[PDB]
RNA sequence: CACAUUCCAACCACACCUGGCGUGUGGC
């Protein structure tokens, strides 16, 4: 009965985390659907349990519309003389009442879809906590590895998910470990794992910056350009607002302390630390840095930019994969 | 062997227990009010009274009814015992062997 | 095909492995008798 | 090739050492396999290893070497023992033991300790000639453990006013009730820091129970000590098992005539553990704890004692207040009257931003007079009638100040004449 | 196997050899458990382990340990079969 | 130092049931 119904909502272990409120909403759509389930003609029922005043009495939606298929739905736009709509749209009727919401079929639908809408609730409130801060260095450990993504914990029972693109190719992952990324994509109304966190971006240098060098996040060396390759090659430019600041020495650190140590947790990737200049000839020298660039040719019409290196230097301005230009093309 | 009589679980708190098991303890319960009496240093026609109870008791084990009173541990019927198992179109030759 | 306690199994397995051949191994029920005769002041043996 | 040499250096490390070692890549391992690999690979080189790690029996008889980068738990690395040896040698929970060992042999997948060489920094000779700890007499604190600094710093002024409000001594029982975000974390790092410098003799260890990974990484590098920690993203039954590690540990020490000290944060969050990892034994109470479920933190801080022959217990805990829970408070209740010395930090001094927020005279030390001395105690009554009539907050601010003019609590005394 | 049978009678000497134990108590099982008495007509450390590889403490109750008695019940754990 | 075992990705082991005995009735 309605004790029962009040003996469900106040015997929950997550009370707060679904309210009473979501909690009859979610009832609702249980007799809603019970209701649909027991007569062979398909009517939307709006239940209204009466959270604490009563109990439930089931009703008849319409759903205006102009079509006659199933008219149990289906009423024109214009009946409003008699039965006392008087509107143009949303008339629903009240006809059917007290409905049976105990039996054997009742009870299986109310179980599986309260679980459905449970686990749906908590997935996107523990996943909604932490949109606020999107784009920000997270820890946790992750959960389980698979060949097309993985699984994190970031404590209370807190889903993420880090599919193959944001994986690098030789990244390295166990059930135990604590594998730091930024979350950077966020789909509360994913069926599934919504929670994206990726390493494999720039952004995520950024942040790396952002929890290493304490230049960054003051806005004296700010991060305007940033290219990679998950694994080999990071091609970064950093523009120092002040005069007597290099980032060859900030940026980059104590011969290598800064720069190995974001290495390090991008597992292995080669930091060209270099500066941002409004000209693109300078721009593009530090790009393909370290060469030695003996021309320049800019083409604004096709937007193109013709470096002719040195002869011998091929492998340091082109080297594997064209990475120092391929990057620099990105 | 304690399996080897028959001791089931029935429906309740009841079991469904052997015949054999009443005879046994019976002369378990008799012997041991003997060795109390024998302690106590009872009198002579009181122990004679009780090795002559523990005697009926280890015979009507061995053979119930053969000494003249058949005696019944439930329904008013005749108990069951060892030579019982063996003998008639019941024992063990006529039945399970 | 009644008293084994082990030899009914391994007929069982047997047969279902495609073997058709059995072992005589002993009857419990006889083993239940010599217990029988055993609880009694009767002594019951068997030879070699 | 010893297992604290691999134990304690960074994962950066191992990655650049196994990949000398021409490894498979041990970047796709975790810390207990890169570790295991390792030796692995060295064992099959030739070589006879040595480890070390602190025991835990097991129920089934034999017991298994833990270390501090693990926290005390299950790990492929840990070193099987046999109850053997746990006989002969006269083993239990908390000896921390170094020797001889050996990678798991032919079938097995766990190390195998072949010769014990250190029992608890002693000779497993000597080892079998222990006290044990609830035969011990306890005592009161006698031995004063100064915790002022004299350099004058700007933090320093938390621990001089510890000097000046409860009293410490080896052995002591405190608890540090104070509600949330009030600044436990600050007070506990300083307790730490200066333990570490004032008294490097004594073994100095702390839990954090339940706590953000966060914390435990800043303490792990700013204190001088072997810390161990267990954060939330564990369940309860790792708490409980680390703290029978880190008690039978400081119970060994201690029975092995040393002066432990612990540093326990949060109180409330073992409750929590203990009271969720306990059956239900039919008995509830307002807050929805079980009768029998503080019994294991009643046994973990009447652990301890101040030891007559030598060597003592201090074990010092915070607890949580304030929370909106009535549970939470349930377990501050019982251990009201439990504790002889306590720290009471009210969120009022702390929300307006002034540090230390300590409650003098709501705080105070049982039997403080064996302590200190009888020109100091005379300056604490006196210090304490003159805080008594003002109230909380400017009066801490007052005796901030007078502690912020002098360097240290000599000249503070002299100018309270 | 084995050749003729013989029977004779049972001297005490040879029931106290057949005999593992010795039944004292009339008492079978208990009402509200279902295990077996002590030393009563149903025993555990004179006959044999009621359940399979399972001793009646509960104490040995893995293959590892089967093959030995306890140190408070002392029943040999084995197969039920032999009782 | 030695005896002795090593508590966990599918799954192997953790299975399945009242003729104890009597009475009554009926059939061959
Ligand atoms: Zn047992």
């Amino acid at each position: 009965m309605n004790k029962e119904i009040l003996a469900v909502v106040e015997a929950v272990s997550n009370e707060k985390a679904l309210p009473r409120e979501k909690i009859f909403e979610a009832l609702e759509s249980a007799l809603a659907t019970a209701t649909k389930k027991k007569y062979e003609q398909e009517i939307d029922v709006r239940v209204q349990i009466d959270r604490k005043s009563g109990d439930f009495d089931t009703f008849r939606r319409w759903l205006v519309v102009d079509e006659v298929t199933q008219p149990t739905k289906e009423i024109t736009l214009e009946a409003a003389r008699y039965e006392d709509e008087s509107l143009n749209l949303g008339d629903y009727v009240e006809d059917q009442i007290e409905s049976v919401t105990f039996d054997r079929i009742t009870t299986q639908t109310a179980k599986q879809v309260i679980v459905q809408k449970v686990r749906e609730a908590e997935r996107a409130m523990v996943v909604d906590q932490f949109r606020e801060h999107e784009g920000e260095i997270i820890t946790g450990v992750v959960k389980k590895v698979n060949r097309d993504n993985i699984s994190l914990d970031l404590g209370n029972n807190a889903e993420a998910v880090i599919l193959r693109e944001d994986m690098l190719p030789r990244e390295n992952f166990r059930p135990g470990d604590r594998v730091r990324g930024v979350l950077y994509s966020v789909r509360p109304e994913a069926r599934g794992a919504q929670l994206f966190v990726t390493r494999s971006k720039p952004e995520m240098l950024i942040e790396l910056f952002r929890i290493e060098v304490p230049e960054i996040g003051e806005e004296v060396i700010e991060i305007k350009a940033a290219a990679r390759d998950p694994g080999s090659r990071a091609k970064i430019a950093v523009k120092t607002n002040d005069k007597r600041i290099d980032p060859v020495g900030a940026c980059v650190g104590m011969r290598g302390a800064r720069v190995q140590a974001v290495s390090t947790e991008l597992g292995g990737e080669r930091i060209d630390i270099v500066l941002w200049d409004d000209n693109p000839a300078q721009f593009v020298i530090n790009a393909m840095a370290p060469a030695d660039v003996a021309s320049i040719v800019v083409d604004e019409d096709k937007h193109t930019m013709d470096i002719a290196v040195e002869a011998g230097n091929l492998a340091q301005a082109i080297g594997r994969n064209g990475q120092n230009v391929r990057l620099a093309s990105q | 062997p304690p399996d080897l009589r028959p001791l089931v679980p029935l429906d309740g708190g009841r079991f469904a227990t052997s015949d054999l098991n009443d005879l046994y303890r019976r002369v378990i319960n008799r012997n041991n009010r003997l060795k109390r009496l024998l302690d106590l240093a009872a009198p002579d026609i009181i122990v004679r009274n009780e090795k002559r109870m523990l005697q009926e008791a280890v015979d009507a084990l061995l053979d119930n009814g053969r000494r003249g009173r058949a005696i019944t541990g439930s329904n008013k019927r005749p108990l069951k015992s060892l030579a019982d198992m063996i003998k008639g179109k019941q024992g063990r030759f006529r039945q399970n062997l | 095909k009644s008293d084994d306690v082990n030899g009914r199994t391994k007929m069982y397995k047997n047969i279902v492995d495609g073997n058709h051949q059995m072992e005589p191994g002993m009857p419990e029920s006889f083993n239940v008798l010599l217990k029988e005769i055993r609880s009694l002041g009767i002594n019951i043996e068997l030879e070699d | 090739m010893n297992l604290t040499e691999l134990k304690n250096t960074p994962v950066s490390e191992l990655i650049t050492l196994g990949e000398n070692m021409g490894l498979e890549n041990l970047a796709r391992m975790r810390k207990q396999d890169i570790i295991f690999a390792i030796l692995k690979q060295h064992a099959k080189s030739g070589e006879d290893i040595f480890g070390d790690g602190v025991l835990e029996i097991l129920q089934d008889g034999f017991g298994f070497l833990r270390s501090a980068d693990s926290s005390y738990l299950a790990g492929p690395d840990d070193i099987y023992v046999s109850p053997s040896q746990i006989r002969r040698f006269n083993l239990r929970t908390g000896d921390t033991i170094s020797g001889k060992i050996r990678p798991p042999k032919e079938g097995e997948r766990y190390f195998a300790l072949l010769k014990v060489n250190e029992v608890n920094f002693d000779k497993p000779e000597n080892a079998r000639n222990k006290i044990l700890f609830e035969n011990l007499t306890p005592l009161h604190a006698n031995s004063r453990l100064r915790m002022e600094r004299g350099n004058g710093s700007t933090e320093d002024l938390t621990a001089r006013v510890l000097d000046l409000a409860s009293p410490i001594g080896r052995g002591q029982r405190g608890l540090i009730v104070a509600p949330p975000k009030a600044g436990k974390t600050m007070l506990l790092q300083n307790i730490a820091q200066s333990i570490a410098y004032n008294h490097p003799d004594c073994v100095l260890m702390v839990l954090l129970i339940d706590e953000r990974p966060e914390e435990v990484t800043e303490m792990q590098r700013l204190v001088k000590g072997e810390v161990v920690a267990s954060t939330f993203d564990e369940p309860a039954s790792r708490h409980v098992q680390v703290a029978e590690m880190v008690i039978e540990k400081a119970k060994r020490l201690v029975e092995h005539k040393k002066d432990v000290i612990i540093l326990l944060d949060s109180i409330t969050r073992l409750a929590r553990a203990y009271n969720t990892v306990v059956p239900a034994s039919g008995k509830v109470l307002t807050g929805g704890v079980d009768a029998n479920a503080l019994h294991r933190p009643k046994r973990f801080f009447g652990a301890a004692r101040n030891v007559e022959e030598g060597g003592s217990l201090t074990i010092i805990a915070t607890a949580l207040i304030d929370t909106g829970s009535k549970m939470d408070e349930v377990i501050y209740e019982e251990f009201k009257g439990t504790g002889n010395m306590e720290l009471h930090l009210s969120r009022k001094i702390a929300e307006k931003r002034v540090f230390p927020a300590i409650d003098y005279n709501r705080s105070g030390t049982r039997k403080e007079e064996l302590l200190t001395t009888q020109e100091e105690l005379q300056k604490m009554w006196i210090l304490r009638k003159i805080i008594h009539p003002m109230g909380e907050i400017d009066a801490m601010e007052f005796l901030i100040n007078k502690l912020a003019m002098t360097k240290t609590n000599d000249d503070f005394f002299e100018m309270m004449k | 196997e084995f050749d003729a049978i013989k029977i004779a009678l049972a001297s005490p000497d040879m029931i106290r050899s057949w005999s593992f134990g010795e039944v004292k108590k009339p008492e079978t099982i208990n009402y509200r458990t279902f295990k077996p008495e002590r030393d009563g007509l149903f025993c555990a450390r004179i006959f044999g382990p009621v359940k399979d590889y399972e001793c009646l403490c509960g104490k040995y109750k893995r293959l590892k340990h089967r093959g030995v008695i306890c140190e408070k019940c002392g029943v040999e754990v084995t197969q039920t079969k032999v009782r």
